[PDB]
Protein backbone atom coordinates (compact mmCIF):
# COMPACT_ATOMS: atom_id res chain seq x y z
CA UNK A 1 0.00 0.00 0.00
CA UNK A 2 1.13 3.78 -0.13
CA UNK A 3 0.12 6.77 2.04
CA UNK A 4 -0.01 9.96 0.59
CA UNK A 5 1.93 13.44 2.48
CA UNK A 6 1.18 17.01 0.84
CA UNK A 7 4.29 18.21 -0.71
CA UNK A 8 3.14 21.72 0.05
CA UNK A 9 3.81 23.56 -2.40
CA UNK A 10 1.85 27.25 -2.94
CA UNK A 11 1.95 29.33 -6.31
CA UNK A 12 1.59 32.47 -7.54
CA UNK A 13 0.44 34.53 -10.33
CA UNK A 14 -0.22 31.52 -12.36
CA UNK A 15 -3.38 29.44 -12.94
CA UNK A 16 -3.28 25.94 -10.70
CA UNK A 17 -6.86 24.49 -12.01
CA UNK A 18 -5.64 23.24 -15.77
CA UNK A 19 -7.81 20.47 -16.16
CA UNK A 20 -9.46 18.06 -19.32
CA UNK A 21 -12.66 16.52 -19.91
CA UNK A 22 -11.26 13.34 -20.15
CA UNK A 23 -10.67 13.25 -16.53
CA UNK A 24 -14.66 13.62 -15.41
CA UNK A 25 -15.59 14.38 -11.85
CA UNK A 26 -18.72 16.33 -12.60
CA UNK A 27 -17.28 17.95 -15.33
CA UNK A 28 -13.34 18.47 -16.44
CA UNK A 29 -11.17 17.84 -13.90
CA UNK A 30 -7.60 16.46 -13.75
CA UNK A 31 -5.48 14.15 -11.57
CA UNK A 32 -6.18 13.94 -8.14
CA UNK A 33 -2.31 13.97 -6.45
CA UNK A 34 -1.38 16.44 -9.40
CA UNK A 35 -1.99 20.32 -10.71
CA UNK A 36 -1.88 21.36 -14.35
CA UNK A 37 0.21 24.45 -14.08
CA UNK A 38 -0.93 27.19 -16.63
CA UNK A 39 -0.14 30.36 -17.70
CA UNK A 40 -2.32 33.16 -15.46
CA UNK A 41 -3.66 34.00 -18.96
CA UNK A 42 -4.03 32.79 -22.33
CA UNK A 43 -0.43 33.40 -24.28
CA UNK A 44 1.18 34.95 -21.18
CA UNK A 45 4.51 34.53 -20.41
CA UNK A 46 5.23 32.11 -17.72
CA UNK A 47 7.25 33.37 -14.88
CA UNK A 48 10.08 31.06 -13.95
CA UNK A 49 9.69 28.98 -11.11
CA UNK A 50 11.64 26.88 -8.80
CA UNK A 51 9.87 24.76 -6.20
CA UNK A 52 11.10 22.29 -3.45
CA UNK A 53 10.51 19.57 -0.70
CA UNK A 54 12.19 17.49 2.01
CA UNK A 55 11.41 14.23 2.77
CA UNK A 56 11.40 14.16 6.63
CA UNK A 57 10.13 10.44 7.20
CA UNK A 58 12.26 7.80 7.37
CA UNK A 59 10.76 5.74 4.42
CA UNK A 60 12.14 7.12 0.83
CA UNK A 61 9.17 8.93 -1.12
CA UNK A 62 8.22 8.57 -3.99
CA UNK A 63 8.03 11.87 -6.21
CA UNK A 64 6.16 11.74 -9.75
CA UNK A 65 6.17 14.59 -12.16
CA UNK A 66 5.04 15.38 -15.63
CA UNK A 67 6.06 16.95 -18.63
CA UNK A 68 3.26 17.95 -20.48
CA UNK A 69 3.81 17.84 -24.27
CA UNK A 70 0.93 19.46 -25.92
CA UNK A 71 -0.93 19.13 -29.21
CA UNK A 72 1.01 21.79 -31.50
CA UNK A 73 3.66 24.59 -30.88
CA UNK A 74 0.45 27.06 -31.06
CA UNK A 75 -1.24 25.36 -27.73
CA UNK A 76 2.10 25.26 -25.94
CA UNK A 77 2.25 28.79 -26.42
CA UNK A 78 -1.24 29.15 -25.76
CA UNK A 79 -0.98 27.22 -22.20
CA UNK A 80 2.36 28.28 -21.27
CA UNK A 81 3.45 31.05 -23.18
CA UNK A 82 5.56 31.76 -26.19
CA UNK A 83 9.19 30.77 -25.97
CA UNK A 84 11.63 27.75 -25.43
CA UNK A 85 10.25 25.56 -22.19
CA UNK A 86 12.39 23.69 -19.78
CA UNK A 87 12.12 22.00 -16.88
CA UNK A 88 15.28 20.71 -14.98
CA UNK A 89 14.39 18.34 -11.79
CA UNK A 90 17.37 18.35 -8.93
CA UNK A 91 17.76 16.41 -5.65
CA UNK A 92 21.26 14.47 -4.49
CA UNK A 93 21.89 11.84 -6.87
CA UNK A 94 19.44 13.11 -9.87
CA UNK A 95 19.83 16.16 -12.26
CA UNK A 96 17.97 16.27 -15.79
CA UNK A 97 16.25 18.50 -17.61
CA UNK A 98 13.65 17.97 -19.89
CA UNK A 99 12.24 19.82 -23.06
CA UNK A 100 8.73 19.47 -23.96
CA UNK A 101 8.06 17.72 -27.35
CA UNK A 102 4.84 18.99 -28.99
CA UNK A 103 3.11 17.25 -31.44
CA UNK A 104 0.11 15.13 -32.93
CA UNK A 105 -0.22 12.06 -31.42
CA UNK A 106 -3.43 9.53 -32.18
CA UNK B 1 -30.26 21.52 -18.27
CA UNK B 2 -31.96 25.02 -18.96
CA UNK B 3 -30.18 28.03 -19.35
CA UNK B 4 -31.87 31.64 -19.66
CA UNK B 5 -30.68 35.19 -19.70
CA UNK B 6 -32.07 38.75 -18.80
CA UNK B 7 -31.30 42.25 -18.48
CA UNK B 8 -31.06 45.45 -19.88
CA UNK B 9 -33.09 45.67 -23.66
CA UNK B 10 -32.77 49.19 -24.56
CA UNK B 11 -29.63 50.90 -23.90
CA UNK B 12 -27.94 54.68 -25.32
CA UNK B 13 -24.66 54.63 -26.25
CA UNK B 14 -22.17 55.51 -23.97
CA UNK B 15 -23.97 53.65 -20.79
CA UNK B 16 -23.39 50.33 -19.38
CA UNK B 17 -24.61 46.78 -20.53
CA UNK B 18 -25.83 44.85 -17.38
CA UNK B 19 -26.71 41.12 -18.40
CA UNK B 20 -27.02 38.17 -16.24
CA UNK B 21 -28.15 34.75 -16.88
CA UNK B 22 -29.25 31.91 -14.78
CA UNK B 23 -28.70 28.28 -15.06
CA UNK B 24 -31.01 24.94 -14.47
CA UNK B 25 -30.13 21.66 -13.45
CA UNK B 26 -26.32 21.64 -13.64
CA UNK B 27 -23.27 23.07 -11.06
CA UNK B 28 -20.37 25.56 -11.67
CA UNK B 29 -16.87 24.06 -11.52
CA UNK B 30 -17.63 21.76 -13.81
CA UNK B 31 -16.99 23.75 -16.91
CA UNK B 32 -17.03 27.20 -18.43
CA UNK B 33 -19.43 29.54 -18.60
CA UNK B 34 -19.14 31.97 -21.04
CA UNK B 35 -21.04 35.51 -23.11
CA UNK B 36 -20.95 34.31 -26.94
CA UNK B 37 -23.12 37.41 -29.11
CA UNK B 38 -23.97 37.95 -32.68
CA UNK B 39 -24.75 40.67 -34.20
CA UNK B 40 -28.71 41.17 -36.20
CA UNK B 41 -26.83 40.71 -39.72
CA UNK B 42 -23.98 38.37 -39.46
CA UNK B 43 -21.18 37.07 -37.53
CA UNK B 44 -20.72 35.73 -34.10
CA UNK B 45 -18.44 36.49 -31.08
CA UNK B 46 -16.81 35.31 -28.17
CA UNK B 47 -16.80 38.21 -25.43
CA UNK B 48 -15.37 35.96 -22.35
CA UNK B 49 -15.69 33.61 -19.92
CA UNK B 50 -15.19 32.48 -16.57
CA UNK B 51 -15.29 29.26 -13.60
CA UNK B 52 -16.34 28.45 -10.69
CA UNK B 53 -12.97 29.79 -8.64
CA UNK B 54 -13.80 33.37 -10.77
CA UNK B 55 -10.88 32.44 -13.26
CA UNK B 56 -12.11 34.42 -15.94
CA UNK B 57 -10.82 34.12 -19.48
CA UNK B 58 -11.57 37.66 -21.37
CA UNK B 59 -11.60 38.49 -25.34
CA UNK B 60 -8.12 41.06 -25.44
CA UNK B 61 -10.33 43.52 -28.20
CA UNK B 62 -12.69 43.36 -25.77
CA UNK B 63 -10.44 43.78 -22.43
CA UNK B 64 -10.32 47.23 -21.09
CA UNK B 65 -14.07 47.23 -21.61
CA UNK B 66 -15.51 44.16 -20.12
CA UNK B 67 -16.19 42.31 -17.27
CA UNK B 68 -17.95 38.71 -16.24
CA UNK B 69 -18.60 37.94 -12.31
CA UNK B 70 -19.70 34.79 -11.29
CA UNK B 71 -22.30 34.10 -8.44
CA UNK B 72 -21.48 30.63 -7.70
CA UNK B 73 -24.71 31.01 -4.71
CA UNK B 74 -27.50 31.80 -7.11
CA UNK B 75 -26.67 29.26 -9.85
CA UNK B 76 -25.94 32.59 -12.34
CA UNK B 77 -23.06 34.80 -13.83
CA UNK B 78 -23.14 38.25 -14.75
CA UNK B 79 -21.83 40.40 -17.34
CA UNK B 80 -20.88 44.13 -17.34
CA UNK B 81 -19.91 46.23 -20.74
CA UNK B 82 -19.13 49.41 -19.95
CA UNK B 83 -18.77 51.81 -22.75
CA UNK B 84 -21.13 50.62 -24.88
CA UNK B 85 -21.16 51.91 -28.54
CA UNK B 86 -23.47 51.32 -31.68
CA UNK B 87 -21.25 48.23 -32.42
CA UNK B 88 -22.64 46.59 -29.65
CA UNK B 89 -26.93 45.85 -31.10
CA UNK B 90 -26.88 42.78 -31.06
CA UNK B 91 -28.19 39.37 -29.64
CA UNK B 92 -26.86 38.31 -26.27
CA UNK B 93 -26.40 34.34 -25.76
CA UNK B 94 -25.36 32.94 -22.29
CA UNK B 95 -23.52 28.77 -22.69
CA UNK B 96 -21.87 26.30 -21.26
CA UNK B 97 -18.27 25.31 -22.50
CA UNK B 98 -16.84 22.33 -21.96
CA UNK B 99 -13.10 23.11 -20.13
CA UNK B 100 -10.45 20.89 -21.86
CA UNK B 101 -7.11 23.12 -21.01
CA UNK B 102 -7.08 26.23 -20.02
CA UNK B 103 -10.73 27.79 -21.32
CA UNK B 104 -13.02 25.88 -22.93
CA UNK B 105 -13.06 24.54 -26.33
CA UNK B 106 -16.74 23.59 -27.58
CA UNK B 107 -20.56 24.79 -26.10
CA UNK B 108 -22.51 22.54 -25.09
CA UNK B 109 -26.28 23.66 -24.33
CA UNK B 110 -26.40 27.06 -25.23
CA UNK B 111 -29.03 29.38 -23.66
CA UNK B 112 -32.23 31.43 -25.25
CA UNK B 113 -30.53 34.61 -26.01
CA UNK B 114 -31.82 38.46 -25.37
CA UNK B 115 -31.79 41.44 -27.72
CA UNK B 116 -29.60 44.33 -26.60
CA UNK B 117 -30.04 47.16 -29.18
CA UNK B 118 -27.80 50.18 -28.75
CA UNK B 119 -28.69 53.21 -30.38
CA UNK B 120 -29.95 56.92 -29.20
CA UNK B 121 -33.12 58.19 -30.09
CA UNK B 122 -36.19 58.68 -30.96
CA UNK B 123 -39.27 59.61 -32.62
CA UNK B 124 -38.19 61.64 -35.83
CA UNK B 125 -39.34 62.13 -39.15
CA UNK B 126 -38.83 61.06 -42.59
CA UNK B 127 -36.63 63.06 -45.72
CA UNK B 128 -38.06 61.76 -48.65
CA UNK B 129 -36.52 62.12 -51.78
CA UNK B 130 -37.61 61.64 -55.59
CA UNK B 131 -36.09 58.71 -57.64
CA UNK B 132 -36.42 59.69 -61.53
CA UNK B 133 -36.57 56.84 -64.15
CA UNK B 134 -34.02 56.70 -66.60
CA UNK B 135 -32.90 56.01 -69.57
CA UNK B 136 -39.76 48.50 -72.75
CA UNK B 137 -41.40 50.26 -69.50
CA UNK B 138 -39.35 51.74 -66.57
CA UNK B 139 -38.74 52.07 -63.05
CA UNK B 140 -38.87 55.21 -60.59
CA UNK B 141 -39.79 55.31 -56.90
CA UNK B 142 -39.50 57.47 -53.62
CA UNK B 143 -37.07 56.94 -50.75
CA UNK B 144 -37.85 57.85 -47.63
CA UNK B 145 -34.74 58.61 -45.24
CA UNK B 146 -34.06 58.37 -42.09
CA UNK B 147 -37.41 57.82 -39.73
CA UNK B 148 -38.38 56.23 -37.05
CA UNK B 149 -40.14 54.05 -35.64
CA UNK B 150 -41.97 51.73 -38.31
CA UNK B 151 -44.07 51.51 -39.69
CA UNK B 152 -45.28 54.50 -43.13
CA UNK B 153 -47.88 54.20 -46.13
CA UNK B 154 -46.07 54.31 -49.25
CA UNK B 155 -49.09 55.29 -51.21
CA UNK B 156 -48.82 56.21 -54.84
CA UNK B 157 -51.14 59.09 -56.12
CA UNK B 158 -53.23 58.92 -52.76
CA UNK B 159 -54.36 55.41 -53.31
CA UNK B 160 -55.04 55.20 -57.19
CA UNK B 161 -51.92 53.02 -58.80
CA UNK B 162 -50.62 49.26 -57.13
CA UNK B 163 -50.06 48.21 -60.38
CA UNK B 164 -46.64 48.11 -60.72
CA UNK B 165 -45.62 49.04 -56.97
CA UNK B 166 -43.67 47.42 -54.55
CA UNK B 167 -42.64 48.57 -51.60
CA UNK B 168 -39.33 47.38 -49.87
CA UNK B 169 -38.58 46.09 -46.51
CA UNK B 170 -36.62 49.15 -43.94
CA UNK B 171 -33.07 48.78 -42.98
CA UNK B 172 -32.37 49.21 -39.57
CA UNK B 173 -29.14 51.46 -39.59
CA UNK B 174 -26.17 51.66 -37.07
CA UNK B 175 -27.32 55.31 -36.61
CA UNK B 176 -30.69 53.23 -35.16
CA UNK B 177 -32.96 55.11 -37.76
CA UNK B 178 -35.03 53.27 -40.45
CA UNK B 179 -34.93 53.21 -44.17
CA UNK B 180 -37.32 51.93 -47.10
CA UNK B 181 -37.32 52.62 -51.24
CA UNK B 182 -40.92 51.97 -52.77
CA UNK B 183 -40.46 51.61 -56.74
CA UNK B 184 -43.03 51.38 -59.51
CA UNK B 185 -42.15 50.40 -62.89
CA UNK B 186 -44.40 51.98 -65.76
CA UNK B 187 -44.87 52.29 -69.50
CA UNK B 188 -41.56 54.08 -70.82
CA UNK B 189 -43.73 55.99 -73.36
CA UNK B 190 -46.02 57.20 -71.18
CA UNK B 191 -43.50 59.04 -69.48
CA UNK B 192 -45.18 61.02 -70.69
CA UNK B 193 -47.98 62.97 -69.72
CA UNK B 194 -49.34 60.71 -66.66
CA UNK B 195 -47.91 62.31 -63.17
CA UNK B 196 -46.82 60.16 -59.74
CA UNK B 197 -47.49 61.50 -56.75
CA UNK B 198 -46.05 59.06 -53.60
CA UNK B 199 -47.53 59.85 -50.15
CA UNK B 200 -45.63 58.58 -47.67
CA UNK B 201 -47.43 58.83 -44.09
CA UNK B 202 -45.88 58.49 -40.31
CA UNK B 203 -48.63 57.95 -37.72
CA UNK B 204 -45.79 57.69 -35.44
CA UNK B 205 -44.00 61.22 -35.77
CA UNK B 206 -47.65 62.65 -36.88
CA UNK B 207 -46.33 63.88 -40.42
CA UNK B 208 -47.45 63.56 -43.98
CA UNK B 209 -45.29 63.90 -46.97
CA UNK B 210 -46.79 64.36 -50.61
CA UNK B 211 -43.78 64.12 -53.37
CA UNK B 212 -43.82 63.90 -56.89
CA UNK B 213 -41.37 62.12 -59.57
CA UNK B 214 -40.71 63.34 -62.75
CA UNK B 215 -38.25 62.32 -65.52
CA UNK B 216 -34.74 64.61 -65.86
CA UNK C 1 -10.75 34.34 -39.46
CA UNK C 2 -13.00 30.99 -40.36
CA UNK C 3 -14.03 31.85 -44.17
CA UNK C 4 -17.31 30.31 -44.54
CA UNK C 5 -19.55 30.51 -48.12
CA UNK C 6 -22.64 32.49 -46.80
CA UNK C 7 -25.28 30.33 -49.27
CA UNK C 8 -25.49 26.79 -49.91
CA UNK C 9 -28.52 25.10 -52.47
CA UNK C 10 -29.77 22.06 -52.54
CA UNK C 11 -32.97 19.02 -53.23
CA UNK C 12 -34.15 16.61 -50.55
CA UNK C 13 -31.84 13.97 -49.88
CA UNK C 14 -28.84 14.88 -52.00
CA UNK C 15 -25.46 15.39 -50.51
CA UNK C 16 -23.85 19.20 -49.72
CA UNK C 17 -20.76 20.19 -48.27
CA UNK C 18 -19.90 23.22 -46.42
CA UNK C 19 -16.56 24.83 -46.47
CA UNK C 20 -14.82 25.99 -42.96
CA UNK C 21 -11.67 28.07 -44.48
CA UNK C 22 -9.05 29.46 -42.62
CA UNK C 23 -5.70 30.34 -41.39
CA UNK C 24 -2.14 28.72 -40.40
CA UNK C 25 -2.77 30.23 -36.56
CA UNK C 26 -6.73 28.83 -35.97
CA UNK C 27 -6.74 25.56 -37.86
CA UNK C 28 -2.86 25.53 -39.08
CA UNK C 29 -2.77 24.39 -35.27
CA UNK C 30 -3.89 21.47 -33.46
CA UNK C 31 -6.88 23.68 -32.85
CA UNK C 32 -10.17 21.15 -33.26
CA UNK C 33 -13.31 22.68 -35.64
CA UNK C 34 -16.72 22.12 -34.28
CA UNK C 35 -19.97 22.98 -35.86
CA UNK C 36 -23.13 24.90 -34.82
CA UNK C 37 -26.78 24.30 -36.02
CA UNK C 38 -28.88 27.81 -35.49
CA UNK C 39 -32.45 26.62 -36.36
CA UNK C 40 -34.01 29.86 -37.45
CA UNK C 41 -35.36 32.19 -34.18
CA UNK C 42 -33.82 29.50 -32.02
CA UNK C 43 -30.61 29.20 -30.37
CA UNK C 44 -28.03 27.38 -31.75
CA UNK C 45 -27.24 23.79 -30.69
CA UNK C 46 -23.97 21.31 -30.57
CA UNK C 47 -23.13 20.20 -34.13
CA UNK C 48 -20.10 17.84 -34.78
CA UNK C 49 -17.62 18.39 -31.91
CA UNK C 50 -13.96 17.12 -32.49
CA UNK C 51 -14.10 17.38 -36.21
CA UNK C 52 -16.08 14.21 -36.53
CA UNK C 53 -17.90 13.32 -33.47
CA UNK C 54 -21.30 14.00 -33.20
CA UNK C 55 -23.16 14.23 -29.88
CA UNK C 56 -26.76 12.31 -28.90
CA UNK C 57 -29.27 13.70 -31.30
CA UNK C 58 -27.61 13.74 -34.07
CA UNK C 59 -28.57 11.43 -37.26
CA UNK C 60 -26.01 9.87 -38.99
CA UNK C 61 -26.73 12.11 -41.80
CA UNK C 62 -24.45 14.72 -40.62
CA UNK C 63 -20.53 14.22 -41.66
CA UNK C 64 -17.79 16.17 -40.84
CA UNK C 65 -13.50 16.62 -41.66
CA UNK C 66 -11.20 18.53 -40.96
CA UNK C 67 -7.60 18.31 -43.22
CA UNK C 68 -5.03 21.47 -43.58
CA UNK C 69 -6.00 25.04 -43.46
CA UNK C 70 -9.70 23.67 -43.17
CA UNK C 71 -12.61 21.38 -42.40
CA UNK C 72 -15.86 20.83 -44.75
CA UNK C 73 -19.33 19.67 -43.25
CA UNK C 74 -21.48 16.74 -45.14
CA UNK C 75 -25.29 16.76 -45.06
CA UNK C 76 -26.09 13.81 -46.87
CA UNK C 77 -30.17 13.00 -47.00
CA UNK C 78 -31.46 16.70 -46.77
CA UNK C 79 -34.67 16.92 -45.02
CA UNK C 80 -37.16 19.48 -45.10
CA UNK C 81 -36.17 20.92 -41.39
CA UNK C 82 -32.35 21.24 -41.83
CA UNK C 83 -33.20 24.71 -43.30
CA UNK C 84 -30.71 26.64 -40.85
CA UNK C 85 -27.80 28.78 -40.36
CA UNK C 86 -24.45 26.70 -39.73
CA UNK C 87 -21.31 27.55 -38.11
CA UNK C 88 -18.07 26.61 -37.34
CA UNK C 89 -15.48 27.76 -34.48
CA UNK C 90 -12.02 26.43 -33.03
CA UNK C 91 -9.48 28.22 -31.77
CA UNK C 92 -7.14 30.97 -33.10
CA UNK C 93 -3.79 32.00 -31.48
CA UNK C 94 -3.00 35.64 -32.71
CA UNK C 95 -6.66 36.07 -31.01
CA UNK C 96 -6.01 34.79 -28.14
CA UNK C 97 -9.23 33.34 -27.98
CA UNK C 98 -12.37 31.37 -29.83
CA UNK C 99 -13.59 32.65 -32.92
CA UNK C 100 -16.45 31.26 -34.83
CA UNK C 101 -17.30 31.48 -38.60
CA UNK C 102 -19.47 34.02 -40.57
CA UNK C 103 -22.14 31.42 -41.52
CA UNK C 104 -24.08 29.44 -44.49
CA UNK C 105 -27.62 29.53 -45.19
CA UNK C 106 -28.90 26.04 -46.14
CA UNK C 107 -31.59 26.29 -48.75
CA UNK C 108 -33.94 23.41 -49.77
CA UNK C 109 -36.55 22.80 -52.58
CA UNK C 110 -38.58 23.43 -54.39
CA UNK C 111 -39.24 26.59 -55.94
CA UNK C 112 -36.92 26.64 -58.63
CA UNK C 113 -33.88 29.06 -59.27
CA UNK C 114 -35.01 32.49 -59.54
CA UNK C 115 -32.19 35.20 -60.93
CA UNK C 116 -32.86 38.50 -59.32
CA UNK C 117 -34.24 41.53 -60.42
CA UNK C 118 -31.70 44.87 -59.76
CA UNK C 119 -32.62 48.23 -60.71
CA UNK C 120 -29.72 50.56 -59.17
CA UNK C 121 -30.78 53.83 -58.57
CA UNK C 122 -28.43 57.27 -58.41
CA UNK C 123 -28.56 59.94 -55.91
CA UNK C 124 -31.27 62.36 -56.15
CA UNK C 125 -30.66 66.11 -57.38
CA UNK C 126 -32.32 67.12 -54.26
CA UNK C 127 -30.38 64.89 -51.99
CA UNK C 128 -27.02 66.95 -53.48
CA UNK C 129 -28.39 69.75 -52.50
CA UNK C 130 -28.51 68.98 -48.60
CA UNK C 131 -24.72 67.63 -48.75
CA UNK C 132 -25.92 63.97 -48.48
CA UNK C 133 -26.29 60.90 -51.52
CA UNK C 134 -27.63 57.46 -51.41
CA UNK C 135 -27.18 55.45 -54.08
CA UNK C 136 -29.85 52.41 -54.33
CA UNK C 137 -29.76 48.90 -55.05
CA UNK C 138 -33.14 47.02 -55.10
CA UNK C 139 -33.29 43.16 -55.46
CA UNK C 140 -36.42 41.71 -56.52
CA UNK C 141 -37.78 37.91 -57.47
CA UNK C 142 -35.05 35.51 -56.64
CA UNK C 143 -34.61 32.04 -54.84
CA UNK C 144 -33.46 30.89 -52.69
CA UNK C 145 -33.02 33.72 -49.91
CA UNK C 146 -29.70 34.43 -50.23
CA UNK C 147 -27.81 36.84 -51.79
CA UNK C 148 -24.49 38.91 -51.25
CA UNK C 149 -24.38 42.49 -52.47
CA UNK C 150 -20.69 43.83 -53.35
CA UNK C 151 -20.35 47.84 -54.61
CA UNK C 152 -17.41 48.54 -57.00
CA UNK C 153 -16.67 52.71 -57.69
CA UNK C 154 -15.47 51.96 -60.74
CA UNK C 155 -12.72 49.10 -60.35
CA UNK C 156 -12.20 49.08 -56.56
CA UNK C 157 -14.76 47.95 -54.64
CA UNK C 158 -16.65 49.90 -51.64
CA UNK C 159 -15.97 48.95 -48.45
CA UNK C 160 -17.98 51.21 -45.84
CA UNK C 161 -21.50 53.14 -46.27
CA UNK C 162 -23.58 49.64 -47.37
CA UNK C 163 -26.58 49.18 -44.85
CA UNK C 164 -28.09 45.29 -46.79
CA UNK C 165 -30.64 43.86 -45.53
CA UNK C 166 -31.80 40.58 -44.61
CA UNK C 167 -34.24 39.01 -47.77
CA UNK C 168 -38.08 38.63 -47.00
CA UNK C 169 -40.96 36.83 -48.59
CA UNK C 170 -42.28 38.59 -51.24
CA UNK C 171 -45.95 38.42 -52.49
CA UNK C 172 -45.15 35.72 -55.00
CA UNK C 173 -43.43 33.91 -52.44
CA UNK C 174 -40.06 34.94 -54.23
CA UNK C 175 -37.60 36.92 -51.51
CA UNK C 176 -36.69 40.49 -52.21
CA UNK C 177 -33.85 42.96 -50.16
CA UNK C 178 -32.63 46.40 -50.74
CA UNK C 179 -29.02 48.10 -49.93
CA UNK C 180 -28.11 51.65 -49.79
CA UNK C 181 -24.46 52.92 -50.74
CA UNK C 182 -24.18 56.16 -48.57
CA UNK C 183 -21.98 58.49 -50.39
CA UNK C 184 -20.45 62.20 -49.80
CA UNK C 185 -21.66 64.25 -53.10
CA UNK C 186 -18.02 64.69 -53.80
CA UNK C 187 -17.04 60.98 -53.40
CA UNK C 188 -20.11 60.15 -56.14
CA UNK C 189 -18.63 63.26 -58.29
CA UNK C 190 -15.19 62.07 -58.07
CA UNK C 191 -15.68 58.82 -59.78
CA UNK C 192 -16.69 57.47 -63.12
CA UNK C 193 -19.24 55.37 -62.52
CA UNK C 194 -20.32 53.30 -58.74
CA UNK C 195 -22.03 49.56 -59.92
CA UNK C 196 -23.99 47.50 -57.87
CA UNK C 197 -23.50 43.41 -58.28
CA UNK C 198 -25.87 41.27 -56.58
CA UNK C 199 -24.47 37.73 -56.42
CA UNK C 200 -26.83 34.87 -56.25
CA UNK C 201 -26.00 30.81 -56.59
CA UNK C 202 -24.46 31.69 -60.44
CA UNK C 203 -25.47 34.68 -61.42
CA UNK C 204 -23.66 38.09 -60.42
CA UNK C 205 -26.13 40.99 -61.86
CA UNK C 206 -24.19 44.20 -62.32
CA UNK C 207 -26.47 47.27 -62.39
CA UNK C 208 -24.57 50.54 -62.79
CA UNK C 209 -24.65 54.37 -62.46
CA UNK C 210 -23.06 57.64 -63.86
CA UNK C 211 -23.58 61.10 -63.00
CA UNK C 212 -25.07 62.59 -65.91
CA UNK D 1 9.07 -14.31 -43.66
CA UNK D 2 7.69 -10.59 -44.46
CA UNK D 3 5.09 -9.42 -46.55
CA UNK D 4 4.78 -5.88 -47.32
CA UNK D 5 1.97 -3.20 -47.76
CA UNK D 6 2.18 0.28 -48.38
CA UNK D 7 1.62 2.77 -45.86
CA UNK D 8 0.57 5.66 -47.93
CA UNK D 9 2.23 9.10 -47.39
CA UNK D 10 2.12 11.47 -49.20
CA UNK D 11 3.77 14.80 -49.04
CA UNK D 12 3.19 18.15 -50.35
CA UNK D 13 6.03 21.21 -49.58
CA UNK D 14 8.79 19.17 -49.22
CA UNK D 15 11.39 17.28 -51.36
CA UNK D 16 11.65 13.64 -50.83
CA UNK D 17 14.16 12.59 -53.35
CA UNK D 18 17.75 12.47 -50.95
CA UNK D 19 19.94 10.06 -52.15
CA UNK D 20 23.38 9.02 -51.09
CA UNK D 21 26.77 7.42 -53.18
CA UNK D 22 26.66 4.46 -50.44
CA UNK D 23 23.15 3.07 -50.93
CA UNK D 24 24.15 2.74 -55.25
CA UNK D 25 21.79 1.34 -57.55
CA UNK D 26 23.24 2.55 -60.86
CA UNK D 27 24.30 5.82 -59.52
CA UNK D 28 22.96 7.22 -55.64
CA UNK D 29 20.10 5.78 -54.65
CA UNK D 30 18.36 5.58 -50.84
CA UNK D 31 16.88 2.78 -48.98
CA UNK D 32 14.04 0.72 -50.99
CA UNK D 33 11.06 1.11 -48.35
CA UNK D 34 12.02 4.45 -46.94
CA UNK D 35 11.89 8.05 -48.16
CA UNK D 36 14.28 11.19 -47.25
CA UNK D 37 12.67 14.18 -46.54
CA UNK D 38 14.32 17.00 -47.43
CA UNK D 39 13.30 20.50 -47.72
CA UNK D 40 12.31 22.16 -51.26
CA UNK D 41 15.78 24.29 -51.50
CA UNK D 42 18.61 24.80 -49.77
CA UNK D 43 18.17 26.55 -45.99
CA UNK D 44 14.23 26.39 -46.90
CA UNK D 45 12.33 26.14 -43.86
CA UNK D 46 10.90 22.65 -43.65
CA UNK D 47 7.11 22.95 -42.41
CA UNK D 48 6.40 20.46 -39.55
CA UNK D 49 4.13 17.70 -40.57
CA UNK D 50 1.57 14.96 -39.34
CA UNK D 51 1.04 11.57 -40.62
CA UNK D 52 -0.99 8.34 -39.68
CA UNK D 53 -0.96 4.73 -40.80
Amino acid sequence: GIDKEAMGFTYSGIRTNGATSACRRSGSSFYAEMKWLLSNTDNAAFPQMTKSYKNTRKSPALIVWGIHHSVSTAEQTKLYGSGNKLVTVGSSNYQQSFVPSPGARP
Amino acid sequence: LQLQEWGAGLLKPSETLSLTCAVYGGSFSGYYWSWIRQPPGKGLEWIGEINHSGGTNYNPSLKSRVTISVDTSNNQFSLKLSSVTAADTAVYYCARGVWEGSGSDNFDYWGQGTLVTVSSASTKGPSVFPLAPSSGTAALGCLVKDYFPEPVTVSWNSGALTSGVHTFPAVLQSSGLYSLSSVVTVPSSSLGTQTYICNVNHKPSNTKVDKKVEPK
Amino acid sequence: ALTQPPSVSGAPGQRVTISCTGSSSNIGAGFDVHWYQQLPGTAPKLLIYGNSFRPSGVPDRFSGSKSGTSASLAIAGLQAEDEADYYCQSYDSSLSGVVFGGGTKLTVLGQPKAAPSVTLFPPSSEELQANKATLVCLISDFYPGAVTVAWKADSSPVKAGVETTTPSKQSNNKYAASSYLSLTPEQWKSHRSYSCQVTHEGSTVEKTVAPT
